[PDB]
């Protein structure tokens, strides 16, 4: 953020650590009686958050290979290929 | 990591088929298409050193019942004659 020539960089590393921080937000979120017991079971879910994750949406890619094959798609650019491929 | 090493092969082997679908769609056996033909000559052979793992001295189609009992090495080979009926096109 000091240095002049990289904002853009200074834009997208930033942004995560608006959630990184809400991740210590809901930290001391442990106290409502409806809120605290069960958000334990997210303490028993949160390895398992990167379970299901790699999981699905590595599923996702045994889908998002899968679409763009058969069909004759032709939008590409510089890191937009990359979505027409797979962003989309 | 012998399953690691295994595992990342193979979850790089259909990245090398992703490859050879989309950009190179050629009719030709190209310079990225002929380890294929070596990588399939690669995993079939791995049944070789299984059906000469462990059989009896004498049942050669008594112990490749079992490789019929398994509907997984059915979906082994049946992903193979897929592909003869995929590579012949």
């Amino acid at each position: 953020r000091l240095i002049p020539a990289t904002l853009y960089p200074g834009r997208v590393i930033l942004s995560l650590d608006f959630i990184l921080f809400c991740l210590r937000l809901m930290h001391i979120f442990t106290i409502s009686k409806t809120l605290g017991p069960k958000i334990i079971i997210v303490k028993r879910m949160m390895k398992d958050v990167f379970f299901f994750l790699f999981l699905l949406a590595v599923w996702v890619v045994s889908f998002g290979v899968a679409k763009q094959a058969i069909l004759i798609h032709n939008e590409r650019r510089v890191d937009w290929l990359f979505r027409g491929a797979v962003y989309h | 990591v012998v399953f690691h090493l295994n595992i990342l092969s193979y979850f790089a082997f259909l990245c090398l088929f992703a490859y050879v679908l989309m950009v190179d769609f050629q009719p030709v056996p190209s310079w990225c298409e002929c380890a294929i033909y070596l990588w399939l000559f690669s995993l079939v052979c791995e049944e070789m050193r299984q059906l000469f793992y462990d059989p009896d001295e004498c049942g050669l189609m008594k112990k490749a019942a079992l490789y019929f009992s398994d509907f997984w090495n059915k979906l082994d080979v049946g992903a193979i004659l897929l592909f003869v009926a995929g590579l012949t096109c």
